Order: C-alpha cells, then sequence, then structure tokens
RNA sequence: GUAGUAGCAAAUAUUCAAAUGAGAACUUUGAAGGCCGAAGAGGGGAAAGGUUCCAUGUGAACGGCACUUGCACAUGGGUUAGUCGAUCCUAAGGGUCGGGGGAACCCCGACAGAUAGCGCGUCGCGCGUACUCCGAAAGGGAAUCGGGUUAAAAUUCCUGAACCGGGACGUGGCGGUUGACGGCAACGUUAGGAAGUCCGGAGACGUCGGCGGGAGCCUCGGGAAGAGUUAUCUUUUCUGUUUAACAGCCUGCCCACCCUGGAAUCGGCUCAGCCGGAGGUAGGGUCCAGCGGCUGGAAGAGCACCGCACGUGGUGUCCGGUGCGCUCCCGGCGGCCCUUGAAAAUCCGGAGGACCGAAUGCCGUCCACGCCCGGUCGUACUCAUAACCGCAUCAGGUCUCCAAGGUGAACAGCCUCUGGUCGAUGGAACAAUGUAGGCAAGGGAAGUCGGCAAAAUGGAUCCGUAACUUCGGGAAAAGGAUUGGCUCUGAGGGCUGG
RNA sequence: CCAACUCAGAACUGGUACGGACAAGGGGAAUCCGACUGUUUAAUUAAAACAAAGCAUUGCGAUGGUCCCAACGGAUGUUU
C-alpha cells in the first residue's frame, strides 16, 4: 500500500486504466480515498470534509465508487 | 598495592605445575603479552596474533617474528651474517 | 521505608545482592558527568578538570558533595 | 595375539592427518624461465597461521610471465617477513633476506631455509620453525653444493636447487612447557590421532610384546633388530647405543 | 504469560532460524523468523566497511531487488576500494611512473659516454 | 497338586448432587477439596511409528478390578503451498571413466588420459588444468503477512494486502558534448553505453568476559469498561485496554569516514581500555544499524462491554513512569591459544574499452507503469509414566524450542496464576514381621572388622585465623559475636532554570 | 520537578524468639599411595590401576624411517 500527498496526483492514478474501483472511508478527522491498481492501494487523506466533497463528483465515470 | 611478591603473570597457575616450571614459563609468558616497538610507524602498538605472527595495531604491518618474542637472538645474527654477504658480493 | 532488610533477612552476600563493580560503575559516571558539566560551563578550566578526572578514576572522591567542597 | 598399535596406522582410517582448516602445500614457484635467468618480483600481502604447522606462511602475488591474470602462492615464512615487502626470486635476486635464489649464486656461510633437494621440487628442507640450513661449500667442477641440515648432517644437492634467504619464523616455539595434558591435546587435535599413547607395558600380551606378567617390566632387551618384522619391532629399533649420552656421544 | 513455538518445522536453535516476537492485531504474540546478520562490503586489506552501502543478504543485492544508487559509489573503484585506498593509488602510480622517466633519462646520459 | 494361594502397595486425593444406563467407587455436567508449579504432569517440532487423527455406533474378546468406557472393535470422513520444506550447493566422505592390478567375484580411485564444454557472432571465431555424479528435512539458501474458517486441515482453504523468479511487448520518462547531474570532500540522486579478458567483496564462520542499544515479557501510577469482596475496612482486588508482512518518509545508535584548523602549563576519554603533528581537543559534515519514530496497510479488523431481535446497532480500545530484572537479537571493546576456530552454489561491485548512434532521428536505457506465467513430492496424529525402543498401555531409555508471580544470591527448595490433571482396582480393620519416615531420660562408640547408619555443622554480617608452603596457597583453617517485628535517623541520584 | 534500592545507625517491643519452614561445610593432629584436572572393568572391583605435563633413549635427509596391501598401490604427508 502507498499513500498519494497531492490530489492531483490521486486524480491521475484515478483515471488510469487498471484502476478497478475506489472507495470513501470517512473517519472522525477525516476522508480517506482509497483507490484499488493492479499493483498498490493508492490512498489519499482529506483531512477537510468540504473539500473531499469536491473531489468525491470529481471521479472518471464508470469507476466504482463505494463508501464505507 | 603489590598484589603477588614474585608470582606476577604466573599467579593464574594457582599452586600447579611446579615452581621451576612457573619460572621457565614466565619468560615466555611475559614477553609473547607485551608490546613490542613499530619500526615502521615508531608506536608501542605490535602485539602476537598467533605463534610467529606480529601484527601493528596503527599501521596494519604484520611481520613474521619468533614464536614468543618478535626479534629472536638468532634473528639479529642472521641479518648481519646476510648483510656482510650482500656487501662482499655487491663490492 | 526499610523494614525486612535486617542481617537475618540476607541469604547472598553483599556482592550478589549489590555488585561492587555496580556501585564503582555508578559513581564514575556520576562523577564524570558532573566534572564535563563544571567544564562546560567554565566553572573549571581543562587544567583542573584533568587534575579531578585522574582523582576520580583513583578512589579520591567517595560522592559528588566531596567533589564540589574540594573544586 | 593381535594387530598391534604401530602396525594399524598404516592403513589410514582413525589415523589420517588431519587437513581441514589447512591452507595448503606451501611451496616456492614452479620453476620458470624467469627464475633461471633473470628475477621476478613479488609482494607478500598477508602472513597467515596453518593449523598443525608452527612456521607461520606468507601470501604471495606474482605477476604471471606470459598470461595477463595474477600468481598467487604461498611460501613458508621467513624471519623478518612483513607485509608489503617485495620479495624477488630468480637467479639474479639480490641476496636479502626473503629472497629466493639458486644455491649457486648463494655464497658460502649463508642461512637458507626450504632447501630443494631436485632442482623444481619447490622445498624439501628446512621447513619447520626456527629451522635453517648453512651453505657450506661451492664445487663448481661437479656443479653441486654441500649443505648443512638442521639435524646437523651434511648433504650435497645440484647448484640448481633453490633456497629462500633466512631462516624459518616462530623459532623458540619449543622452549615453552605445555604444562598442562589439555594443550597436548589442542596440539595434536590439529595434527593426527597419536596422543595420548599407551605404555605396552601397562597392555596384555595379546596386544603388544611388551605387556603381562605379574609386575610392569619389558622382560626381554628393548632393543630389536632393522629386520624385524611389523609387530615384533617395538621399542629402540636398530639401536647402536642407549642410556644417557655423555661424552662426544651427545655432540 | 504467553509462550510461543516455532512456526515451521525447524525445532533445533540454529543461526538460520533465529526469530523475533511480534504482538499481532489479533492481541497474541507471534515469532517471525529474522535473516541473519550480513557483513556488507569490505576493503580488500584493512577490512574497513566501504561507505555509502547497505548491508544485506547476498540476494537481497539483487539489481531487480535493490536500486542501482544503494549499490554503488560515484568514484573509480567505486564500493571496492575506500577513498583513502583510491587515494593512495593514484599518488603510487604517478609517482612511481615519474621515477621510470628520471630512470630512463638518466641512463640515456650515461650512455652517450664514450 | 501347588492355589482361589504369592500377589494388586512408588508418582500426596478424593467428596457431594444430578443426568444417562439392565447395571455407575471408575462415563458426562456442575460444585468443592488437592496436585503438576514455566528445566511442568503446559504448548510444539526432529527421529521412529503409520491412521493411532475425527464422527457415529458396538455381541464378544482386549484395556492384569470394573466400565455405559476406547489409542479396542465396526462403518464412514479427514492431510489443498510460486512464498513452509524436500528439491539447489558443497563438508567429512561415497560412487566412478581412463589407466594400473586381478583366474574371477573384486582392488586402487581423475593416480599412467585427444576432459566437460563454455563465450561471442551467425555455421564461424575465441577460450578451454580429465568427474555437469552422490553426499545436510539442524551447514549455505530467491519470495507471505495479518484477520477469518473445520467434527477432524491450513504461513497450504476464504478475504484483503504484499512479495519473488521468469516471459513479452506497449506508453511515458531519461541520455546523446554518442553514453546524466550535484557535493571542496566523505558521498548524494530514480534512470544515466558496452564484448573477450582481469580484480575485489559478500556468502564466511572459535571461545570467554565487561559494557551499550533494540524487541518481547515482568513491574508501577492515572483514565475509562466489566467482574470479585463488602456485619466492618477497601478512591480497593481481578480481567483485559490490540496493531502483521510490505511501501514511503524521518531518525542517524556504537563505529568508520570527510572538511576547517594546528595542540605541553599536554589534552581528550572508557566500567575496563585507550587516542593524538601518521593531525588530538574543538567546530561543521558524510556514511552505517535498527526487532527505532510517523503515515499508509488500518479499524472497515480483533478484543471488551452495553443493546435490540432470537441477524443487527452503539460505546471504548487512552495518558505516563521504572530497571546490575528475565528471554532473544545486535553493537563495540577486551582476555585466551605450540588450539587461530569449513567449503561451494549464488549475488554485488570494480579495472579495461574492442564495437556502436545522430547531424537530430535514430540509437541506447539496471527508471515508472501496464500485460502473462507459477511443475513434482511431503503436510492428518503421537512425540511419550499409553501412539518410538525395551516381548507389554513396562517407575527404564530417547534430540531440541517457548518459560509467569512470591520468597531468595538463584530456571535451589517451598507456595501460587495461565494450561493441564486427580490416570494409577476399590472397601473394612490398625496384630506380629517388614519397608519408608521420626523421636527418646542418663551415659556418649562401652556397639562393630571398621562410627556402617544416623546425629551434629550449614545462609549472611563483623571480628579473628596456626603449622607448613613450590609464596600461588593452606583458608569457609581454627575460634568468637550478631540475625525477628515495629517506629525512625543519616548517606549514596536524574532532568530542567543565567 | 521526578526518582529506583543498596548500605549504616538508633529507640521501642515479644515467654532469648528470630538464615524460626525451606535451604544449607562437622572440625582438628598424622601415616601410606598417586603430583594435580582427566580416564577406566555398560551388568559385583573408580583404585594406589590408565592418561598426564616434565625427563630420557631410539630410528630416519625422501633412492628415507614406521606402517598397510593378494597384486597394483597406499597411510604418516596440504608433511621435512
Ligand atoms: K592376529
Ligand atoms: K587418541
Ligand atoms: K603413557
Ligand atoms: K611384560
Ligand atoms: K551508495
Ligand atoms: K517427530
Ligand atoms: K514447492
Ligand atoms: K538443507
Ligand atoms: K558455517
Ligand atoms: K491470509
Ligand atoms: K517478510
Ligand atoms: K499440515
Ligand atoms: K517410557
Ligand atoms: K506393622
Ligand atoms: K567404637
Ligand atoms: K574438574
Ligand atoms: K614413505
Ligand atoms: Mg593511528
Ligand atoms: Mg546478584
Ligand atoms: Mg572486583
Ligand atoms: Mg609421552
Ligand atoms: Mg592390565
Ligand atoms: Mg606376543
Ligand atoms: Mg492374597
Ligand atoms: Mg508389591
Ligand atoms: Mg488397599
Ligand atoms: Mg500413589
Ligand atoms: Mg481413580
Ligand atoms: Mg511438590
Ligand atoms: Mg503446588
Ligand atoms: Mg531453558
Ligand atoms: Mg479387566
Ligand atoms: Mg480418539
Ligand atoms: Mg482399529
Ligand atoms: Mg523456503
Ligand atoms: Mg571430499
Ligand atoms: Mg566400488
Ligand atoms: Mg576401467
Ligand atoms: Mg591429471
Ligand atoms: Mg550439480
Ligand atoms: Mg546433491
Ligand atoms: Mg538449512
Ligand atoms: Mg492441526
Ligand atoms: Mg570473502
Ligand atoms: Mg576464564
Ligand atoms: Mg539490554
Ligand atoms: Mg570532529
Ligand atoms: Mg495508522
Ligand atoms: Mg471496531
Ligand atoms: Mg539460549
Ligand atoms: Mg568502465
Ligand atoms: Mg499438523
Ligand atoms: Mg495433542
Ligand atoms: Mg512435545
Ligand atoms: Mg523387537
Ligand atoms: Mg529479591
Ligand atoms: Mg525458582
Ligand atoms: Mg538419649
Ligand atoms: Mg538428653
Ligand atoms: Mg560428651
Ligand atoms: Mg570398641
Ligand atoms: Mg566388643
Ligand atoms: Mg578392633
Ligand atoms: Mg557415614
Ligand atoms: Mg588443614
Ligand atoms: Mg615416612
Ligand atoms: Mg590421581
Ligand atoms: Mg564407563
Ligand atoms: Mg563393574
Ligand atoms: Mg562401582
Ligand atoms: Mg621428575
Ligand atoms: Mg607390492
Ligand atoms: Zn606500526
Amino acid at each position: 500500500p502507498k499513500q498519494i500527498h497531492e490530489i492531483k496526483d490521486f486524480l491521475l492514478t484515478a483515471r488510469r486504466k487498471d484502476a478497478r474501483t475506489v472507495k470513501i472511508k470517512k473517519n472522525k478527522d477525516m476522508v480517506k480515498f482509497k483507490v484499488r491498481c493492479s499493483k498498490y492501494l493508492y490512498t489519499l487523506c482529506v483531512s477537510d470534509f468540504e473539500k473531499a466533497d469536491k473531489l468525491k463528483q470529481s471521479l472518471p465515470p464508470g469507476l466504482s465508487v463505494q463508501d464505507l | 598495592t603489590k598484589r603477588t611478591k614474585k608470582a606476577g603473570i604466573v599467579g593464574k597457575y594457582g599452586t600447579r605445575y611446579g615452581a621451576s616450571l612457573r619460572k621457565q614459563i614466565k619468560k615466555m609468558e611475559v614477553s609473547q603479552h607485551s608490546k613490542y616497538f613499530c619500526e615502521f610507524c615508531g608506536k608501542y602498538a605490535v602485539k602476537r596474533k598467533a605463534v610467529g605472527i606480529w601484527g601493528c595495531k596503527d599501521c596494519g604491518k604484520v611481520k613474521a617474528g619468533g614464536a614468543y618474542t618478535l626479534n629472536t637472538a638468532s634473528a639479529v645474527t642472521v641479518r648481519s651474517t646476510i648483510r656482510r654477504l650482500r656487501e662482499q658480493t655487491e663490492s | 521505608k526499610g523494614r525486612h532488610s535486617g542481617y537475618g533477612k540476607r541469604k547472598g552476600t553483599r556482592e550478589a545482592r549489590l555488585p561492587t563493580k555496580v556501585l564503582w560503575m555508578r559513581r564514575l559516571r556520576v562523577l564524570r558527568r558532573l566534572l564535563r558539566k563544571y567544564r562546560e560551563s567554565k566553572k573549571i578550566d581543562k587544567h583542573m578538570y584533568h587534575d579531578m578526572y585522574m582523582k576520580v578514576k583513583g578512589n579520591v572522591f567517595k560522592n559528588k558533595r566531596v567533589l564540589m567542597e574540594n573544586i | 595375539g593381535r594387530v598391534i598399535r604401530a602396525q594399524r596406522k598404516g592403513a589410514g582410517s582413525v589415523f589420517k592427518s588431519h587437513t581441514h582448516h589447512r591452507k595448503g602445500p606451501a611451496r616456492f614457484r614452479t620453476l620458470d624461465f624467469g627464475e633461471r635467468n633473470g628475477y621476478l618480483k613479488g609482494v607478500i600481502t598477508e602472513v597467515i597461521h596453518d593449523p598443525g604447522r608452527g612456521a607461520p606462511l606468507a601470501r604471495v602475488t606474482f605477476r604471471h610471465p606470459f598470461r595477463y591474470k595474477h600468481q598467487k602462492e604461498l611460501f613458508v615464512a621467513a624471519e623478518g617477513m612483513y607485509t608489503g615487502q617485495f620479495v624477488y626470486c630468480g637467479k639474479k635476486a639480490t641476496l636479502m633476506v626473503g629472497n629466493v635464489l639458486p644455491l649457486r649464486s648463494i655464497p658460502e656461510g649463508a642461512v637458507v631455509c626450504n632447501v630443494e633437494h631436485k632442482v623444481g621440487d619447490r622445498g624439501v628442507f628446512a621447513r619447520c620453525s626456527g629451522d635453517y640450513a648453512i651453505v657450506i661449500s661451492h664445487n663448481p667442477d661437479n656443479g653441486t653444493t654441500r649443505v648443512k641440515l638442521p639435524s646437523g648432517a651434511k648433504k650435497i644437492v645440484p647448484s640448481g636447487c633453490r633456497a629462500m634467504i633466512g631462516q624459518v619464523a616462530g623459532g623458540g616455539r619449543t622452549e615453552k612447557p605445555m604444562l598442562k595434558a589439555g594443550n597436548a591435546y589442542h596440539k595434536y587435535r590439529v595434527k593426527r590421532n597419536c596422543w595420548p599413547k599407551v605404555r605396552g607395558v601397562a597392555m596384555n600380551p595379546v596386544e603388544h610384546p611388551h605387556g603381562g606378567g605379574n609386575h610392569q617390566h619389558i622382560g626381554h632387551a628393548s632393543t630389536v633388530r632393522r629386520d624385524a618384522p611389523p609387530g615384533q619391532k617395538v621399542g629402540l629399533i636398530a639401536a647402536r647405543r642407549t642410556g644417557r649420552l655423555r661424552g662426544q656421544a651427545r655432540a | 504469560v504467553q509462550r510461543l513455538t516455532y512456526r515451521k518445522r525447524h525445532s533445533y536453535a540454529t543461526k538460520s532460524n533465529q526469530h523475533r516476537v511480534v504482538k499481532t492485531p489479533g492481541g497474541k504474540l507471534i515469532y517471525q523468523t529474522t535473516k541473519k546478520r550480513a557483513n556488507g562490503p569490505k576493503c580488500p586489506v584493512t577490512g574497513k566497511r566501504i561507505q555509502g552501502i547497505p548491508h544485506l543478504r547476498p540476494a537481497e543485492y539483487k539489481r531487480s531487488r535493490l536500486s542501482r544508487n544503494r549499490r554503488t559509489v560515484n568514484r573509480a573503484y567505486g564500493g571496492v576500494l575506500s577513498g583513502s585506498a583510491v587515494r593512495e593509488r593514484i599518488i603510487r602510480a604517478f609517482l612511481v611512473e615519474e621515477q621510470k622517466i628520471v630512470k630512463k633519462v638518466l641512463k640515456i646520459q650515461k650512455a652517450k659516454e664514450k
């Protein structure tokens, strides 16, 4: 498992053809965006809840989004 | 203080093996465990690695010497004998 | 509080209960630590620090207080 | 009777030499054109201990005469050798401790070690710690040299035989008393299965000529003839004399 | 207290059967075999370690498993000789070569003497 | 016949109620009282065994009393691997070609000899020292971790997350001053030519002792959750309060190394050493270890607790201290040897630069990402006071890993927690003789071949200690004093603040 | 401000008890033998016997000493 630090980088990996699904984990102090790729599970942490919603609707169509 | 009157390093043998053997081995016991002058670097940092092998801690020079001393008495005589012969031949 | 510590409650030797080497190591580390800080604070010059360092190794000062008074 | 201890050693088995940790045979370079005519320079890389051998050994690196590669060698270390020293082998090598020269180029009275018996055999004589050979004289007509061996015997060898200048390092080893059975145990643990030794007079007749009797005693002269067959040849073999060596005998 | 057992059929405490105790998220202790200590690269003679290279088992140095920068030193004889050893050789090579030139020139002056 | 006789007796121990059954001192459940007491009567494995493993059932026999019982009998079920091993490598050694012996069975064993082949181009050149053999389920060694799951299997099954060795091409990146850039340096950065040949390192190594570091455990305090005790006392006692491989970043131990600088009124420094014009102290750096820190993995898991239903929801999983403590690992230094304490596979690096592109589009690329592939055999169970051997369910024999609290010098003995267990045929009496364990007035070896046996001495602290001696010892010589409980006093430290 | 447990002393106190169980040398004066540690008759002998360091003698310079082998060859010998 690897951690993505930039939202821009997370979007780039979310558009990969091998990205099988994306899962949204909402903790009590941040939201984690996890994208399952061929080799690694990339995770992005977004402390600001409001800033996380904008990224949630910006994901490419056709990618399986799940809420945890 | 003075821990032993005369036994010195051979006190590790206690009362065993007889006084003469302890006296006899004391000479070599002291010599093989002592530091020797290094002709190369100029330090008293030469100690025996194994019988006949003497290495300097500082400069790392390893020298073949006597079993329990860096230089045996015959070793000095041989060097002078060889040196004298070389001068005559190289004259 | 010091209860149950009399001669009738001791089975090992004093060394077995607390080795003399342990006590010596504590004292040297304490005294050498004290000398370094005085040298660092410039209370004592390296000339006096050297005199105290070897005396400590020589079993001259038995604790921190006596070392301070001599200085 | 049964096969005595002396007889069982020849079969090998548990009496073979213990050589697992030995560094290899210590010998001169193979005689070649460079040593026969000129000289070849080598460098001592390390002085090492060889289990079972008192004398230290020296690892020497040489430049191969005609191949692009290094040539590794293992010499019996001479007293005074040191790491980083240059060692010169050949006919024209200078007379200095550590160099290997043919006996023809070594003047009379020199101290040498690891002397060849046959030209090119790479050294058979004076190899133990503190031992050496002394060049006595040369015979240009016969092309031979006289040397004195450590035992005190004089031998004729061809002048082409090579020898290292100096004496073997590690001398004086046997002067130190062992003081303990265990020290003897460690000494022979890395040599061969020859220690401890049980006296024949302590055995039964079945296994030694000296065995048996209601008292421990040999019962017959311990001096046995040269031609005695194996199993009978025990004790002082072909003794020219016996008893304490006093007078010219101990010379 | 919880007591452990070997996780393999190796029942003897050999050097290759070393282990560490790890507490899992399940709240239990368990062994995990630990690889033996490795020396790492060392100088041919002095034996001092070669700086800049990690100490790993030989298979862990495999190119596919280790980045190139971690198994190399950017210098002549990098990873084989220390910096001091390289400096000694360079000076020795230059000075010895210069001395040969002096010897060559010196004998030419004596050669013409006739 | 002996004879229903000898005999059932080591390893502390059983009791009550109920269920089941034709039948219960012996099966099962519950309660109580004991034991093993972490070098175990606990939890595993190597040999060896071979189905003894699990479920159900059971006429007899067998389990030296009994049995409803089972390691017995009958029927059926059960062992899942690219990552654990074998497999590979070599060790002592073993088996061999040729050759030499030998009536022959056989003997020696690379020693009498046109080796095996390998590399690079595309069949040719170069290289080429007579074994491509066997030999380790403890030596060397490519890669897997939590969580869950069975009546019986799992690092093998399920889920999730990684890694290793191969194969193939694509996209992007990188280099062309044809083969990168940065740092005075130690070296740093993710890429960043290259053949035959050559060189080094790792693999790779004894033992003992002292210190230092890491992990796990033990231990102390606070917070919260449940439980125990409660006539009295107890802000109390107990249980727990979790974080895997792997990836990134940070940290930089003890050493080593680099730059500046130039040292006696010598300094620095360890428990001990020891270091310095061959450049110390000091100042500033580099590198190395990690079973160290943070984040991802990852709370979604696990555990505890409280609910609702009879699957589902909620809360918590927090903040510190302590050490000659214990187990394991590592670091560094020192002692010891007439003892110096394996090899090879494999992998990494280096020296050299034949040969090779482009006028900028090709060439090169150990970089990132994507795609494909994963043989065979072993795997159940016991590992022993009942699964191995001893003719047996024999008080014997049989390699090794994990190891809590109290007392104490102490994996001594004694007691306890986790786990295990009451399995040794039972009942009633309390004669002689016996076996094992004790005690005894006064005397004190008179006993006896003989102080055999037993008794006495015993830990620690202080004092004191002869002859003799190889000067090291003798020595714990001998001899004497002290020791509980309770309430106090003194001494011995660390980190911050000019 | 935070600390762990070693040492020393004093008062008081119990039917002089207190290393309270457990644990845990009897001591001394001599003779014989063997120096010592080690080893030995598995299942009647553990010793004064064996070994041992030390001491001494003997053979041998490889075309060799000692020894194995039916023969060929081999062990000591990776030796001097
Ligand atoms: K016979
Ligand atoms: K023997
Ligand atoms: K003997
Ligand atoms: K006799
Ligand atoms: K590097
Ligand atoms: K087994
Ligand atoms: K496999
Ligand atoms: K193996
Ligand atoms: K090994
Ligand atoms: K798993
Ligand atoms: K791992
Ligand atoms: K299995
Ligand atoms: K048994
Ligand atoms: K009776
Ligand atoms: K009597
Ligand atoms: K002993
Ligand atoms: K021979
Ligand atoms: Mg130096
Ligand atoms: Mg202690
Ligand atoms: Mg002391
Ligand atoms: Mg003898
Ligand atoms: Mg006899
Ligand atoms: Mg006879
Ligand atoms: Mg009866
Ligand atoms: Mg009986
Ligand atoms: Mg009875
Ligand atoms: Mg019983
Ligand atoms: Mg019973
Ligand atoms: Mg008991
Ligand atoms: Mg108990
Ligand atoms: Mg243990
Ligand atoms: Mg029965
Ligand atoms: Mg069963
Ligand atoms: Mg059956
Ligand atoms: Mg494996
Ligand atoms: Mg072999
Ligand atoms: Mg055969
Ligand atoms: Mg043949
Ligand atoms: Mg050959
Ligand atoms: Mg092979
Ligand atoms: Mg094999
Ligand atoms: Mg192995
Ligand atoms: Mg199982
Ligand atoms: Mg190496
Ligand atoms: Mg010791
Ligand atoms: Mg520690
Ligand atoms: Mg500095
Ligand atoms: Mg986390
Ligand atoms: Mg949860
Ligand atoms: Mg251990
Ligand atoms: Mg190059
Ligand atoms: Mg199993
Ligand atoms: Mg079981
Ligand atoms: Mg077991
Ligand atoms: Mg049988
Ligand atoms: Mg205690
Ligand atoms: Mg105990
Ligand atoms: Mg009486
Ligand atoms: Mg009485
Ligand atoms: Mg009396
Ligand atoms: Mg009498
Ligand atoms: Mg009488
Ligand atoms: Mg009498
Ligand atoms: Mg008695
Ligand atoms: Mg006495
Ligand atoms: Mg007498
Ligand atoms: Mg004796
Ligand atoms: Mg025996
Ligand atoms: Mg017997
Ligand atoms: Mg007996
Ligand atoms: Mg004598
Ligand atoms: Mg013959
Ligand atoms: Zn030197």
